[PDB]
């Protein structure tokens, strides 16, 4: 209700936020797999996945 | 060169002719000025840009 932005940055934030909270404890968050250097999972996560919509998708690759 | 004088072509002031006649084949210079864009109607609210970030761009922007 306190807000002016639109759809579009507010999803912004909100994806930024939804993907901080996941950095809390217990496996399966960035911590622990930062801890053992599993680089991969990350980009397998829920998160990225919701925020992808809204990458440009002519250059989404590079 | 001109349009209303289409058929002249000038070389440091030099003017040449064209062997042929045209009305039409070179009214449509929407592709002639960049490569991979092409003209519109004017929009001040669009934003001005540079060549290189053109890469960066997207359709119907």
């Amino acid at each position: 209700d306190l807000a002016v932005l639109r759809d579009e940055k507010t999803a912004i934030t909100k994806g930024y936020e939804a993907l901080i909270k996941r950095l809390g404890t217990g496996d399966n968050d960035i911590p622990s797999l930062i801890a053992k250097k599993d680089y991969l999972s990350l980009y397998n996560l829920p998160e990225v996945k919701l925020m992808a919509p809204l990458i440009r998708p002519n250059r989404k690759g590079v | 060169w001109s349009k209303a004088d289409s058929s002249k072509i000038y070389c440091h002031g030099i003017a040449i002719r064209v062997p042929l006649v045209v009305g039409d084949e070179h009214m449509d210079t929407s592709l002639a000025l960049l490569e991979g864009f092409s003209v519109c109607e004017n929009d001040p609210r669009a934003p001005m840009v540079t060549r290189q970030d053109l890469i960066d761009v997207g359709f119907g922007q």
